[PDB]
């Protein structure tokens, strides 16, 4: 192509921007009562464009600011104001709607300031603006904010105790959070941190009162007071609430006196003799959540073990004797199968409570050579007390008293053959296992060389 | 599940808007630009671009209006704006530049924006005074720093 | 001279489109499937598909038409239908199926069709007998010869 | 997933399909009278989809072509034969309208059967199906074709005459078309032989007729008519006619008697002693289109050089006999750079032909070498006619033009020429033995000078 242009006979040299403006600003204000029905929205943006290539934009941006403060000034200070005790929260979500959809008309009829100057002068868009000159007139007033902020405490209050509104306190809510740009400054200053504060109040009152000297009954209503408050935030509140309420709850409810619940006379890890699963599982479930809070009831849980293994242990029927360690060891796994879900913490201080009082007696030994020998005096019942008997030998550290008295034993269930089955005579030492088996098969074996 | 997206179906959309155009049939919006009627569909003339949005669905007078006024704009230039919308090809000639860059500036749309940029840059050091008053009039910033690098390139 | 032909344009014309519907404005065709009520854009559903297009264009009574009574289609089918035409995307699960099959062959979209059949291909050596009968119901070669290969394969 | 489907509940096995197939023929007659404002296009849609899935296709293929047809036989027939002779080709044009509309209806209503019945049968769609009912019923009739024929004949014949309407012709000649499905074959059998034998015809009753014994109006007027000619078959005429009948112009017209048309004694060839550009120009673009056609220019021209050439070699003085071979290798080229386009065959028979004659000559090469010496006895155009000397140089079989050193002696001892430094010139023009032997002794007068 070897053509010339030179079609270039543009200028928008006509000052006449005083009348462009007077009629645009006209157009704001029927926009602001809401008489949408009868504006030219082509010859509006046409207004718009000529001060874009007269560069009077500057006037248009003052005079947006000046006439949308204006009207907030008059006609929505004022109206909710006259409604502070009668009707309010509704009148101020009404009028932020009334406003929201104005000022979704005025940036649609003055876009071109939202592509030319709001972009290229580093300054807010027009449904910015509208948001912010919102948020520092209407609310943050010194009333309109302390009149709002309470009556959003008070009815969270009468509905955490009565029935109250949820459509308009989630409307506020959304409101506090769109008028925050992006973040939700806006709403931690102004409903996050009073609404925080005061169930942190209403909390430890509870704390103080639930304490009344019950557990099942006292963290089942625990659990339901939980569960009532993440459904409320999530139904009413926003989203972003739902994470520090949770945690100030299980902050106040019961991590505020976990040390106190855990144990009292009259009601559950105190009396876990009941074995109820739900008892204890409930309760588990319920300190689960709390950091630390897995350490009080393991110290319960140890205490009271070793307290038992004290009992029973010190010596006694060398058989019953046993048959306690053993019965004791089912019942407490049975908890730990069934009640929690098999928590490490609990299987390791469960297990080195076990190997203390076990070991603390220096015949047990004795008694666990002994048991085998009452036993070998269903077959396959008898291999289940043998997984169950081999448990302890794991938690023996005197495992040298009890191989030994089981060589001693070994004689004796071996010369007269007190064994009732030769052949589970080698599976025990299956179980059991070459030191530790030779010397135990040295004899055995010797009356298997000399059978033939 | 797993969700079935197609991507032949936005042209086939396209082109089946096409022909309905070249049919003539269940057109409802009529422009008058400059005393010449020019007819298109209202929807389709309402996603296109921001600026028909807040005339088509924004809630002002304009809605209900068979008859529609487009000033401050050519002829030529709103057929080849309409002609982009309905079929996502621009035909750029020499005739149909500075009515179709001041057009595209009015109804805010980048992608003819930035073809009339490209347009003006491949033919651009006889007439620069006056394509730099241009591009400052309407405040194009990718236009002025390509001037500026093809002044720096003479 | 040189056409610039955009490709971007089409799927934000798709979007703007799918903005325009959640809003809610501009709404001209009203569908009573089943006793329920969906509302839609009378050119946006006039070059989906043919029967659309010989409905809307066509020219028969159905033009002059606010409300228009259409059958053969589940208000599920209908909703999933409409969604493909408005963003080209299709949420096809168990539930929405052998409804939204027969939707498919209603306005005999071929997208559709083949989307069905993928979703018929994952999930088809328990109920081939069934499934078998409904191809041949209606009649689609694809789903066919699919079957036939499955049960070679078996 | 592993969930079961286990949801295809379905049945629809009934023979209520006449039922509704009366209430579609209704439907369809209804549109073949257009009356399209007050008929439900789902429920027809929904009749066709039942009709299709109960596998009735070919009930509704029989009744759908039963029923246009019955449509052409009735108030499309007669109705068109009424108006056979009043306002024809005009009603026709109407009812093909008015059937394509219907046809388009009607294909947009059982849609369906184009989509799973037409493509699975390996039949022809809907439309298709009207386009050949119309094609096999209202033309090619035997009475209606045939009234066509003769219209479209005459109205283009008349045209080529007084006014006709062209558009008209256009909607007819168009429909032909497109009645071919993809071809063209109706509007080969029907329209495209018919006039193209009137227009030979035609044309070869205007060639015996325009032989009026004049070429430059003769040939301009032909122009005239081909140009007529393939606009009038663009304007009114298919585009794919234009070459056919351009052929048969350019084979009728000017190539049935070409070679009488390039010698007559009244008027170009003949007498192109008058030199106009536009008068052999004309000529040769309109003969250039022909196969073969360049060749009896060809040889015209080549025998009128010829008979010049041996009047021009024929002796007479020196001078002005090279000046008569130069003067007219001016004419005869001017020719060739302003008349013609330079044309590969005319250079070359025209230096055959300067190379019969300029060689016939004996003495050609005496008088030759005497002009230069002629001329030796602005500086620049002798430069320039040196140039038109070498040409015939070049031409010459027998430069064998030894005279040049006969002459060299003489142009050299008394230094006859004017200019020394051009004499060198004119050897490296003429440019060893050629040049060496014009230098030897050339040279030496060089060597003795100092």
């Amino acid at each position: 192509t070897k053509m010339r242009i030179r079609a270039f006979p543009m200028t928008m040299d006509e000052k006449y921007v005083n009348s462009i403006w007077d009629l645009l600003k006209n157009a704001i204000q029927e926009i602001q009562r809401k008489n949408n029905s009868g504006l030219s929205f082509e010859e509006l943006y046409r207004n718009a464009y000529t001060m874009v290539l007269h560069k009077h934009g500057e006037k248009l941006y003052t005079g947006l600011r000046e006439v949308v403060t204006e009207h907030l000034i008059n006609k929505v200070r004022e109206d909710v104001l006259n409604s502070l005790n009668n009707n309010f929260l509704q009148t101020l979500n009404q009028a932020w709607n009334d406003h929201q959809t104005a000022m979704v008309m005025i940036r649609d009829i003055l876009m071109y300031m939202d592509r030319v100057y709001v972009q290229q002068n580093n300054v807010e868009n027009v449904y910015n603006l509208g948001l912010i000159i919102f948020r520092d007139q209407v609310v943050r007033y010194g009333c309109i904010r302390d009149h709002l902020r309470q009556t959003l405490l008070d009815m969270i209050a009468r509905e955490r105790k009565e029935v109250v509104d949820r459509g308009a306190i989630r409307n506020a809510c959304q409101m506090l959070m769109i008028l925050g740009l992006e973040g939700r400054s806006v709403y931690e200053e102004d409903f996050e941190a009073p609404f925080l504060e005061m169930s942190a109040e209403f909390f430890q009152m509870e704390s103080q009162k639930f304490l009344e000297n019950s557990a099942s009954v006292y963290i089942k209503k625990v659990e339901a007071r939980i569960n009532e408050e993440i459904e409320r935030v999530m139904h009413c509140l926003d989203k972003s609430t739902e994470e520090p309420i949770v945690k100030v709850v299980e902050r106040e409810l019961i991590s505020k006196h976990m040390k106190t619940i855990v144990e009292m006379e009259n009601s559950l890890v105190h009396m876990l003799k009941n074995g109820k699963t739900e008892d204890l599982g409930c309760m588990y479930k319920l300190f689960s959540r709390v950091p630390n809070g897995l350490k009080t009831m393991c110290e319960c849980m140890s205490s009271y073990l070793r307290e038992q293994g004290k009992a029973l242990v010190s010596e006694k029927n060398p058989v019953d004797y046993i048959q306690g360690l053993l019965d004791l060891k089912s019942r407490f796994d049975r908890f730990l199968l069934e009640s929690f879900n098999n928590d490490r913490l609990f299987k390791q201080t469960i297990a080195g409570d076990f190997e203390y009082f076990l070991n603390l007696n220096s015949r047990s030994p004795e008694y666990l050579s002994l048991f085998i020998d009452d036993k070998l005096k269903t077959e396959q019942e008898v291999e289940t007390i043998l997984d169950k008997a081999m448990v302890l030998f794991r938690f023996m550290q005197e495992k040298d008293v009890f191989e030994r008295y089981y060589k001693q034993h070994l004689a004796r269930r071996l010369l007269t053959n007190k064994s009732v089955s030769d052949d589970s005579e080698k599976n025990m030492i299956s179980k059991l296992k070459c030191q530790f088996t030779s010397k135990l098969e040295g004899m055995f074996r010797d009356m298997s060389i000399s059978n033939t | 599940n797993n969700t079935y997206r197609s991507a032949q179906h936005s042209q086939a959309l396209l082109r089946g808007l096409l022909a309905l155009r070249d049919s003539g049939i269940l057109f409802d919006v009529v422009l008058v630009v400059e005393g010449r009627h020019i007819e298109a569909h209202r929807i389709l003339l309402a996603a296109s671009c921001d600026y028909f949005r807040g005339m088509f669905a924004g809630g002002l007078k304009e809605m209900e209006q068979e008859e529609v006024l487009i000033h401050g704009v050519s002829y030529n230039a709103m057929c080849q704006i309409l002609h982009f919308i309905y079929t996502s090809e621009l035909e750029l000639s020499l005739s149909n530049v500075q009515e179709t860059l001041v057009a595209a500036c009015q109804l805010q749309i980048p992608e003819i924006i930035h073809f009339c940029c490209d347009f003006l840059m491949s033919w651009v050091e006889e007439n620069i005074l006056d394509v730099y008053r241009l591009a400052e009039l309407f405040d194009l910033s990718r236009l002025t720093e390509q001037l500026d690098t093809y002044i720096l390139k003479n």
